[PDB]
């Protein structure tokens, strides 16, 4: 789950920025990326290739 | 967890907050510079007005 | 305090009711904790400060 | 201590307005950067029945 969070965040925020903010922000931007990933909303729902 | 208030992490940490002490010195060195220039102006200013008048 | 339960045992309705309200207690004890670090936005507390005086907008 | 540091910071270089009061120029700037209506004064103290209790009234004066 952290490969896709931080692909995620490096993609949209950046992880210099990400860096920067606070532990907290850190934290709901990840969780934000972790259900952007499981949602899988591209990939129809589904985590296959 | 409890104390924080926040279940991640605690907040107002970061560059982005701390770099603010920074700021504060440069705003500080910057509001000296410009007080002794200002304050050496009114004292010209007055030490002529009153040895003219006084 | 056994005096205190000791009567609070003989109650009917308040013994069960009256503790309803504590879980506020905690409520409040967790909100002030939430509230204490909360990072906000500049812009808006500059533009719109809570219970702050000298806001033409209040009146004062 | 983080969150009073960081506003005492930005109170300091005039970031952020002081502790209880509303400042002008930031509220102005704050306004002009959302893109929202300047704060203005509102209020009508000239309204009828607004200071007839008050011994001190205010006069109208068209400056």
């Amino acid at each position: 789950s952290r490969e896709a969070i931080f692909m995620v965040i490096e993609e949209r925020h950046g992880w210099d920025n990400f860096k920067k903010l606070s532990s907290h922000q850190q934290g709901v931007i990840m969780q934000e990326a972790a259900q952007e990933s499981l949602l899988a909303r591209n990939k129809g729902e589904l985590h296959l290739p | 967890i409890y104390g924080r208030g926040s279940l991640y992490g605690y907040r107002f940490d970061g560059e982005i907050h701390r770099q603010e002490a920074q700021n504060v010195i440069l705003y500080k060195e910057k509001e000296a510079q410009e007080m002794a220039v200002v304050m050496e102006k009114l004292e010209k200013e007055i030490q002529e007005w009153l040895k003219t008048m006084e | 305090f056994y005096n205190l339960y000791n009567f609070v045992r003989i109650g009917r309705v308040s013994k069960y009711v009256c503790w309803l309200s504590l879980p506020l207690v905690f409520q409040r004890m967790w909100m002030k904790n939430r509230a204490t670090g909360m990072e906000y936005d500049i812009d808006l507390e500059n533009y719109a400060p809570f219970e702050a005086k000298k806001n033409p907008m209040h009146g004062h | 201590n983080l969150r009073v540091e960081w506003e005492k910071n930005m109170e300091i270089q005039k970031k952020l307005h002081p502790s209880g009061l509303w400042s002008e120029e930031q509220a102005f700037a704050a306004a002009e950067k959302l893109g929202r209506p300047k704060a203005g004064h509102p209020m009508r103290v000239f309204e009828d029945g607004y200071q007839q209790f008050d011994l001190k009234p205010k006069l109208f004066d068209p400056d």
